[PDB]
């Protein structure tokens, strides 16, 4: 097994304040396939200056996705207090074919500091944390969100300078406010910008160390890190799983200013991922130094046929979701974004079973 | 070009002989159609076309510039891929495909050939030119 | 064939274009005309090869420790490496090695996007239960190979001197895996999917303690509720450990960088053979074509550039250059034949004579066997197209005449 | 008025373009059908031979053959139809001249 | 409606696109035929 | 699908596909023939009017 | 076992020729004479048509 550093030596976790009301925002950013949102590039090849249909895993046109936002924690002046999170840990989703994530979309805009609605601040990009696995259930106190056996954790760290991916057994700690102890609400990760986000030496273990306060890491099979250059550029992240393992996709290493996702890593995770959740993150900033963080959006993938417009440089800038509506079906049947005027027959609206008889 | 496939293709009888003969016959029919049509458009007698033909009636768009002005415009406004009758083989090697789905360069890849028409442009123009000069008389 | 059956006359159908014409009509007597025949094929004058050359595929994990049970098989996924099956197989006494949807010769010689090796302890006495046609416990609840990918199954015994592989106390497997729905009346068998683990793996321990052991887990609402239940069974351990190895290969989800180790020569480079027709094998992608140096298009990281017909039309080489790939275009051939004179000429439609009395260039291509006469006809029997005509000399060579 | 009449509202003109497009469609059938696998593991005979042995190799090649034979038959049938159509039409032009 | 069949149908290329386009063209031809015919039967002048 | 697994299931489905593709091709070919026929015939009606 | 000929036919049909290849062979290696085999026997020793 892989050595992932020492256990936390703290007798207690930081209390986590869950107030979902503050996170119930409506900032819709649906997939716009005409801008090629959420598209994972054909994996074994490229094309140049053509329009073709392609079968692959894509988000639905118009899908709003699930929005998640991270926030500053509680504070009194220069002393950070408890963490402030949404009810994300108990919100366990079905993985299905995987998902894509819109990250930092609101960056540079003026937004709200979630913990204090009256306070606005420039929005900064923050990376999502995920917990994925094959089996889920409750913690000792009955709250949902516990993953059993080997769990894949995708945990950004170093104030957004690295992504750490590890596959390990999470053994909940029994200390105060920990998942197997008393006064448990939710686990959460955090960093403290005052000591962790120095201009020079960032603490590359800040979010890992906080994670370790809630769980002991046991029987780890791997722990990989990937380096992220700091910027405020909108980016896409994706995850899928095949017989080869878990594939991590990102736009930032190939199409940074475009958004097409390319595979950057394969993880040796062979058990089937069925469930995932968002690991809530709370930033332990001081009261006078709260930032607004961009929300991220998770969209589910499914095997769809898309019409993909490849530029001369090979990037996909425009696409059609062939099953979205009747007009989309028309463009896909002609493999073109430009079709003639006329009255065309398209696929019938299928009736679906509303039940069964036996 | 795969010998293994050719071996299996032989089990379908004289398939390619039928394809080749059918297209040969169709292509001959097209040449007979053209030869017959132009034999009939052809005038036995005609007046020379001179600039000013038509008098008060302006027929300069019909006069040969050779094709007429309206005839050249008709061809120029229609999008036609150049089949490369004289050296398309070379053009597709030196320059390559004009665009995606280039059906002319595909000839030497897919294994098909576009054949030239029975008459060239100048001869076809000669027939409609002499036809024009015969109308009034 | 004569009446008496002897062969007195024959045509070699591949000798020339006129011979091809007679064979297509199955006759020694064909009509005058201009006929299309098989194109003059271009032949490769060489070959180019590019493969990943580097680290070999590491089968070390397989050789160390106690192998897992069939339901806990371990998976080694190989990408971007040089593989050698013999180097693995030579360490074991192979009892069975069969392939499906790939030839035996190919499994050891082809390039793959990936090669997946699933290894586990497995009694040879249950050999048949790994068959695709099997309806026993193993194919239903433990391990099943893919139906969509080419696969091989290897059963082998660990030699006494291979002391790095240790034995479990017994072989074990799942003989039952099912869910009890929340109604607690209906039991639904949970069959293993190809290349996946059974859902009961989480309730069944690494070794079944006793044959008949029953396992159960309460499922959460997120899991559909109800119970997951399973039963295990065992097979007594043999003198030498018997193992199964499942190999699955994929052929085009990535650069096919899982290849045999090839010693490279500098006569198989692309840059050294530009403009020529060559056979190529580029990270498992193969065919015939002509490479040319040209402007880079498409995404560089994806290596292979395809057109709208899914042909390979461009390639980014490891030498840093981008090449355009053109098919080895063939030269069109038409036979100009005169039945009365028994003479002929060859037309290479749309071909400059630079590639062919010698060759004569005409408006319809290059002709060989025609003599330019500056003669006019109206009565043309062998039109070449445009306003050209082949005019028989009557015999001599056919003349190239214009139609008046 | 006819000098500038070669537009999208000119039916005779559009028919000229359609005739040209029909020629292109006939060729696109041959060019694009070669990329089809018709159920085979590959549209490339060389790949099939590279991957399979004769008892299975023949079956995969045979799928490509039947697909391609079908394409050529369809192509020829349409050329015969289009040729006959044009031949009839040539008579009509003769009558109009 | 079976996804498994649709997966196999894709191996035959753009089959349904060709079927739909061919019938669309034929159906347009029929409308052009009617429009043309009636344009010619139409009288310029007529008695009630 | 109910009765067979993929290696055989594909073969059986493929038979139905080839049969149905053949039917649709035959249908389209006849509609094109009948359509052309009617179009010619429409001209004849025009001439008779 | 027979391939591409029925069991009933092998003993009852007429042939241009019948070729019989005989050799010593351990029954324990039975499976390595299979057409699907990738072991030593089918690769380097003996393969049927
Ligand atoms: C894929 O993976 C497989 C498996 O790893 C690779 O297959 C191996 O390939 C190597 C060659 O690269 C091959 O090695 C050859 O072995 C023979 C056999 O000799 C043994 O018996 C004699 C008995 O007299 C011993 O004297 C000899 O030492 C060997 O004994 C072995 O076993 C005993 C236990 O019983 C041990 O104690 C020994 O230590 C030893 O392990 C050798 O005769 C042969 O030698 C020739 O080649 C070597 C190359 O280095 C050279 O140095 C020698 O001088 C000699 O070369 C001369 O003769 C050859 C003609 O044979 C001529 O071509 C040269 O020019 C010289 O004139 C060599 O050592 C090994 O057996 C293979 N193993 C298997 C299982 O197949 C495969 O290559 C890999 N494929 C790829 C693409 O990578
Ligand atoms: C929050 O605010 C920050 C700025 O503070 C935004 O970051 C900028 O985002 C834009 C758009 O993505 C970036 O612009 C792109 O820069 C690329 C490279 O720039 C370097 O190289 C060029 C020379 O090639 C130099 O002139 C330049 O100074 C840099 O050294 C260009 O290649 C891009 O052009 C390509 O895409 C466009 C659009 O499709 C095409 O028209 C072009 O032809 C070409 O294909 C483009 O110009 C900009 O560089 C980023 N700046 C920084 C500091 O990061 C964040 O995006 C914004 N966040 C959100 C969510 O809005
Ligand atoms: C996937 O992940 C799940 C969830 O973590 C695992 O299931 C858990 O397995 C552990 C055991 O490893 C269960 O914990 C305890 O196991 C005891 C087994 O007894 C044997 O072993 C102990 C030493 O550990 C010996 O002393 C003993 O003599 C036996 O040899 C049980 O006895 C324990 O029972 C206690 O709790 C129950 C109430 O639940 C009381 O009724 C008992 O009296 C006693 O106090 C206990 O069960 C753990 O509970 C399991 N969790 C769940 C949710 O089922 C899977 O094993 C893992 N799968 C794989 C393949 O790794
Ligand atoms: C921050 O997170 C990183 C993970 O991203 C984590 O990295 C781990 O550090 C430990 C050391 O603390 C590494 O463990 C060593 O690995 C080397 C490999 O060559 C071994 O040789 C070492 O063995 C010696 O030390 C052991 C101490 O337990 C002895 O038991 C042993 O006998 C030897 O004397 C040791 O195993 C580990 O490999 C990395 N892991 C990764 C994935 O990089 C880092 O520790 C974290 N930092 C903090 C402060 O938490
Ligand atoms: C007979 O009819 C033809 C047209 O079919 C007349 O020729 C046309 O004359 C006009 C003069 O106003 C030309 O217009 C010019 O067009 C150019 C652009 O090409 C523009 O730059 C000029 O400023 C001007 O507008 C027109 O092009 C020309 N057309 C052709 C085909 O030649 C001809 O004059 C008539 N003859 C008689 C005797 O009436
Ligand atoms: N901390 C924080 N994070 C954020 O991401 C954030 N975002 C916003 C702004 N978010 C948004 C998102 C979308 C639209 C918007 O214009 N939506 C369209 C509808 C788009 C559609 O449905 O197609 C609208 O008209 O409302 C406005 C604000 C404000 N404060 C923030 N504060
Ligand atoms: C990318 O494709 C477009 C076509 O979609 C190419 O544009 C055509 O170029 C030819 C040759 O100059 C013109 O005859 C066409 O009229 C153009 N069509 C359109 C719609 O503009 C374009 O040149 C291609 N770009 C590259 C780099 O190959
Ligand atoms: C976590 O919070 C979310 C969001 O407030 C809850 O989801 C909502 O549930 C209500 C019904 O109680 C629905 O009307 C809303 O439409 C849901 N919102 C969304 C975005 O889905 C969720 O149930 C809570 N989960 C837990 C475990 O408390
Ligand atoms: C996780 O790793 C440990 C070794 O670090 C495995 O072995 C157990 O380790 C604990 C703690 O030292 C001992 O108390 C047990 O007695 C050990 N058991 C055995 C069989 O050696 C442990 O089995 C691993 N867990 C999993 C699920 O693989
Ligand atoms: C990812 O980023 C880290 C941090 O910049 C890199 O680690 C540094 O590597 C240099 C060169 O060996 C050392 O001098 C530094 O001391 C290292 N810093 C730390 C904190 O370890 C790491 O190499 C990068 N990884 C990759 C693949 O580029
Ligand atoms: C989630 C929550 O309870 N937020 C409350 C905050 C926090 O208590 C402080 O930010 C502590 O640092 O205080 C408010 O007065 C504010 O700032 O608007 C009211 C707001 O509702
Ligand atoms: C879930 O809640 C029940 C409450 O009765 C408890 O017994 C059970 O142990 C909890 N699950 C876990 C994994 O602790
Ligand atoms: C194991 O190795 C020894 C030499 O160390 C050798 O004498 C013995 O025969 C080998 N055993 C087997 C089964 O090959
Ligand atoms: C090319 O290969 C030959 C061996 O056949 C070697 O002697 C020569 O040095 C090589 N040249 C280059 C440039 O690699
Ligand atoms: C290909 O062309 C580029 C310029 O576009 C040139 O730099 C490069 O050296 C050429 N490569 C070869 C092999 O000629
Ligand atoms: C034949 O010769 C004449 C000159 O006598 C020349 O003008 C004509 O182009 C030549 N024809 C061909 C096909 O070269």
């Amino acid at each position: 097994t892989v050595d992932v550093g020492p256990d936390s030596v703290k007798s207690a976790c930081i209390e986590v304040d869950i107030q979902q009301t503050f996170f119930d925002k409506t900032w819709p950013r649906p997939i716009d396939v005409s801008k090629a949102d959420g598209i994972i590039y054909p994996q074994g090849r490229t094309y140049s200056n053509i329009t073709i249909t392609y079968q692959g895993l894509f988000p639905y046109q118009g899908d709003h996705g699930d929005m998640y936002v991270y926030s500053a924690g509680h504070a009194t002046g220069t002393t950070p207090q408890k963490l402030f999170v949404a009810n994300y840990s108990q919100d366990v989703k079905q993985f299905a074919n995987g998902f894509v994530v819109r990250i930092g979309a609101a960056a540079n805009s003026t937004g709200t500091v979630i913990i204090s609605p009256s306070t606005s601040a420039t929005i900064r990009k923050i990376y999502p944390a995920f917990m994925l696995g094959s089996s889920v259930g409750n913690f000792s106190d009955g709250k949902m969100g516990r993953f059993f056996n080997h769990t894949l954790v995708l945990l950004p760290d170093g104030c957004g300078t690295l992504l750490r991916a590890f596959y390990c057994i999470l053994e909940p700690r029994s200390g105060n406010h920990c998942p197997a102890g008393n006064s448990y609400t939710s686990f959460a990760t955090y960093h403290t910008p005052a000591t962790d986000c120095s201009d020079g030496n960032y603490n590359r273990n800040a979010s890992l160390n906080s994670f370790k306060e809630y769980f002991n890491l046991r029987n780890c099979t791997f722990m990989y890190t990937y380096n992220i250059t700091e910027d405020e550029i909108l980016e896409w992240f994706g995850i899928t799983q095949t017989a080869q393992g878990v594939h991590l996709f990102s736009s930032r290493y190939v199409d940074l200013y475009g958004g097409n996702m390319f595979q950057f890593a394969t993880l040796p995770v062979y058990d089937t991922i069925k469930y995932y959740s968002i690991i809530p993150h709370s930033i332990r900033s001081i009261q006078s130094d709260r930032k607004a963080w961009a929300a991220f959006y998770v969209y589910k993938l499914q095997p769809l046929t898309f019409l993909l417009d490849f530029s001369v440089d090979g990037y996909i800038r425009r696409a059609i979701d062939c099953g979205f509506n009747d007009l989309s079906q028309l463009h896909c049947s002609y493999e073109s974004f430009d079709v003639e005027s006329g009255v065309y027959s398209v696929s019938s609206f299928e009736a679906k079973p509303s039940g069964s008889v036996v | 070009g795969f010998q293994k496939c050719e071996q299996l293709l032989r089990e379908y009888g004289q398939f390619c002989s039928k394809i080749n003969q059918a297209l040969h016959g169709a292509n001959l029919r097209q040449d007979d159609s053209v030869r017959n049509l132009f034999a009939s458009v052809k005038s036995s007698q005609s007046s020379p076309i001179i600039p000013g033909f038509g008098g008060d009636f302006n027929l300069t768009l019909l006069e040969p510039v050779a094709r007429s002005a309206i005839e050249d415009l008709l061809f120029d406004k229609v999008t036609i891929a150049d089949p490369g009758y004289m050296q398309g083989y070379d053009d597709c090697m030196q320059q390559g495909p004009a665009s995606a789905r280039d059906l002319i360069c595909a000839q030497y890849v897919a294994g098909y050939k576009v054949l030239p028409p029975l008459m060239d442009v100048n001869m076809e123009a000669a027939y409609t030119s002499s036809l024009l000069g015969s109308i009034a008389g | 064939f004569s009446v008496d059956g002897y062969i007195r006359r024959a045509i070699d159908c591949g000798f020339n274009d006129l011979s091809q014409l007679h064979c297509s009509y199955e006759s020694f007597d064909v009509e005058s005309g201009v006929y299309s025949v098989s194109s003059f094929e271009a032949k490769p004058s060489g070959s180019v090869v590019e493969q990943a050359e580097g680290v070999e595929c590491d089968f070390s994990p397989l050789l160390s420790g106690t192998p897992p049970q069939v339901y806990n098989f371990k998976r080694l996924v190989f990408t971007n490496c040089n593989y050698n099956l013999t180097k693995l197989l030579s360490l074991f006494s192979v009892n069975d090695f069969t392939c499906s949807q790939i030839s035996p010769a190919a499994i050891a010689s082809n390039c793959y996007s990936s090669l997946i090796l699933d290894y586990f302890s497995y009694p040879l006495s249950m050999k048949s239960d790994l068959s695709v046609s099997s309806a026993g416990p193993i194919s239903q609840f433990n391990y099943k190979q893919s139906f969509s990918n080419p696969t091989c199954l290897i059963l082998a015994t660990v030699p006494h001197n291979l002391t790095t592989i240790t034995k479990p106390l017994k072989y074990s497997y799942i003989n039952k895996c099912s869910r009890l729905l929340s109604d607690d009346r209906t039991e639904v068998p949970q069959l293993v999917n190809a290349n996946q683990y059974s859902p009961c793996v989480s309730i069944v321990p690494s070794t079944v303690w006793e044959d008949g052991d029953y396992y159960r887990k309460q499922l959460s609402p997120l899991e559909g509720g109800g119970w997951l239940v399973a039963s295990g069974s065992t097979v007594a351990m043999t003198e030498q450990l018997q193992m199964g190895f499942g190999i699955t290969v994929q052929y085009g989800t990535d650069t096919n960088s899982v290849c045999p180790k090839l010693e490279f020569a500098n006569d198989t480079k692309i840059a050294s053979q530009l403009g020529n027709c060559v056979e190529y094998s580029l990270y498992g992608v193969s065919g015939r074509g002509v490479f040319q140096n040209c402007t880079a298009v498409g995404v560089r990281q994806q290596r292979f550039v395809y057109d709208a017909y899914q042909n390979l039309v461009g390639y980014y080489s490891d030498d840093g250059n981008y090449y355009c790939l053109r098919a080895c275009v063939s030269v069109p051939v038409s036979v100009i034949y005169d039945k009365e004179t028994k003479t002929h000429a060859t037309l290479f439609g749309s071909v400059a004579c630079e590639h062919i009395y010698g060759p004569l260039q005409t408006p319809v291509g290059c002709v060989l066997g025609l003599v330019n006469s500056s003669l006019f006809v109206e009565d043309c029997k062998l039109p070449l197209g445009q306003s050209l005509c082949a005019l028989p000399d009557t015999p001599g060579e056919m003349r190239l005449a214009s139609i008046a | 008025a006819m000098q500038t009449g070669f537009t999208t509202t000119n039916e005779a003109f559009q028919k000229v373009q359609d005739a040209v497009n029909n020629n292109a469609q006939a060729l696109s059938k041959l060019a694009s059908e070669l990329s089809n696998t018709f159920g085979a593991i590959s549209a490339s005979i060389g790949d099939i031979i590279q991957r399979l042995d004769p008892p299975e190799q023949d079956a995969q090649i045979d799928r490509l053959i039947n697909g391609r034979l079908t394409t050529l038959n369809a192509f020829v049938a349409q050329q015969l139809v289009r040729s006959e159509s044009a031949a009839l039409s040539a008579q009509l032009a003769k009558d109009k001249v």
